Parts: structure tokens; C-alpha cells; sequence
């Protein structure tokens, strides 16, 4: 069985990595530029792009690849880190409503998840939480366009 | 420093 | 929430030919839609409201192998090119669609959902397309709307240079009236 | 002649999930 999420952590936090077109992408102020573990040793990354706050090493072992949202659907689906799903409604290029706010901490740890589109496929990669005291009612994120322009 | 994976999700729910 | 499928292989080509001849089908039984085959080829039979529909041009007159034995079909419509069984114990019936969306979503053989715009009645068009290949041994195959219930049965596809653009489908409505 | 058999399956009701380790 693969995933095309992955859950992965630093010394300091842990967020989330998705699969998708052999690449596993994640959040740059997640990751920076570090490299990532792999059983032959450390695996450098295939696209660092701190503008976009985005960054993909090879994609991992035990790994699947999403595919790219091609429907343009504007009803999104966050995952997060503890494999919930958040209907989100896309209110542009990289934000998104959720329909039903979450306190801060529900989305803790989920950047760098997808959301999906109402065919499970990759709209783009969660990138921050927009809250207003504590509760995240929209969310930021970045288009795979972005990611199937950086490649 | 190193960013390591320590767990995995699969959006389709397959078990193993 | 998305939609999202797998799948998973429940026996082999000796084991399927001995069932085939046997009729005798002892494995256990989990999902909507279920991969199935003849000595000739495989397809896909999707249940709905308990029927476990697929089409005549891959099932056609014959008996579903089950565990107590050949099950005959319970409908048969030739020029609605469907047919229907009693769904099996342990498998999960999907629902019509009441919602009218025009945005469909295929689910193939592979476990693969795409997109499909509706086009009319009985065709959608693919936003993607892809070589027919990919749609290989899909037929009875569910198209679901965004909330996941069937709009139809996949039947065949629309292609051109080997490239399916579009599919022709079985309206859930057809399954109405072949079971009238 | 000869019966269709059930080869395998596509389960379209799972939801997302952590893989377990074992
Ligand atoms: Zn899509
Ligand atoms: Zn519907």
C-alpha cells in the first residue's frame, strides 16, 4: 500500500510533503533547504523555490503520485496531518474558505498536505492557515501549476 | 539538518 | 468529501477459469463495484440499490459465480446493453443521483476517478484526454456526480487516433426502466 | 456457457488514512 502523503518532521516541527508527478513537495518554511533521510543516506532536493515557499526532493519510498486537478473545480478538500478532510470553497489562485472555521490548532501541522478536488485530485499544497483569533477560517496555498511550472 | 518521514496517509483508505 | 477508490485483486486466471466452470465463488465479498470477467474478458459491474448491473456486451446471458452456486441474472435489456444480478452478500450499493450535476466522475478498472463533463443524455466528454488503453476493460464502470452517486455506467468509448475525447454511458435511468 | 467471476474489487468508501506499521 503507498501514500501519496507523506508525514514528515525536523528538530524543530512537523508538517506534511504530497506526492505528485514523481516529486514530493513541501513548504520551504518547513523544510528550508534541508535534505531529506532515505536508507542510502541523505537525498538533496530536486527544487528549492523559496519565492513560491515550495521545495520537492525525489519522491520517497513507499510513495504514490497524485495527480494534477484538471476539472477546475472550486470546491476543495484539505487533508490534514491527522488524515481529516475540510471542505474548503476556493475564493482564488491560492486561497480557499473553509467551509466551517477550525481553531488554529485543528490545521497544526498540515502544511505542505493537498487539497483535493471533488475527484481527489491535486488543486494545490496547503501553505498557511489565515486566522482570525485563533480560528483558521480560510487557508493559503500553493497551485500545482506553480509546482508543474518549477519542474 | 535532515527532514525525516515519520509516518504516511493514503487518500484512498486501502488497507494493507 | 473527494472522491477516491482502490483497488484490490481477489484471485488469478486458474482460479477465475476453475470459478467460471464451478460457478462456485466461496471468496468474500467488499465494495461497489466489483472487477469481474468471462474466459474472454474483463469488466466492471457496479451495484446500485442492490442490483449488481454491468453490461450485456461483456456479461452477456450468463450466471455470476457465487457461493452457493450460478446466479442467473435478474434483468437482462439486449438494446439497453445492460444486465443485472442480485448484488452479492458483503458488497455496497451505490444510489441514483438526484442532483442533476453535469460534472461527472469515472471510475476505471484501475481505481482511477476522471473527470467527464456531461455532453447529453448518455455522453460526457473527457477534460483530460487520455489513449483508450487507460479505459481498458471499464465498462460497467460507475460515473458518479460530486456527492458520489451513480449518474450512469460507463458502455464505451468515444475516441479517434486510439485517443478516447469522450465516453458514451448507460443513464442510470435506462437501469429504471430495463428493471420495469 | 461458463459463469462471470468476481476477480477483484474497487472500493470507492474508504476515506483517508495514516498508514499503520505493520
Ligand atoms: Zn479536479
Ligand atoms: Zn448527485
Amino acid at each position: 500500500v503507498e501514500g501519496e502523503v507523506q508525514i514528515v518532521s525536523t528538530a524543530t516541527q512537523t508538517f506534511l510533503a504530497t506526492c505528485i508527478n514523481g516529486v514530493c513537495w513541501t513548504v520551504y518554511h518547513g523544510a528550508g533547504t534541508r535534505t531529506i533521510a532515505s536508507p542510502k543516506g541523505p537525498v538533496i532536493q530536486m527544487y528549492t523555490n523559496v519565492d513560491q515557499d515550495l521545495v520537492g526532493w525525489p519522491a520517497p519510498q513507499g510513495s504514490r503520485s497524485l495527480t494534477p486537478c484538471t476539472c477546475g473545480s472550486s470546491d476543495l478538500y484539505l487533508v490534514t496531518r491527522h488524515a481529516d478532510v475540510i471542505p474548503v470553497r476556493r475564493r482564488g489562485d491560492s486561497r480557499g474558505s473553509l467551509l466551517s472555521p477550525r481553531p488554529i490548532s485543528y490545521l497544526k501541522g498540515s502544511s505542505g498536505g493537498p487539497l483535493l478536488c471533488p475527484a481527489g485530485h491535486a488543486v494545490g499544497l496547503f501553505r498557511a492557515a489565515v486566522c482570525t483569533r485563533g480560528v483558521a477560517k480560510a487557508v493559503d496555498f500553493i497551485p500545482v501549476e506553480n509546482l508543474e511550472t518549477t519542474m | 539538518g535532515c527532514v525525516v518521514i515519520v509516518g504516511r496517509i493514503v487518500l484512498s483508505g486501502k488497507p494493507a
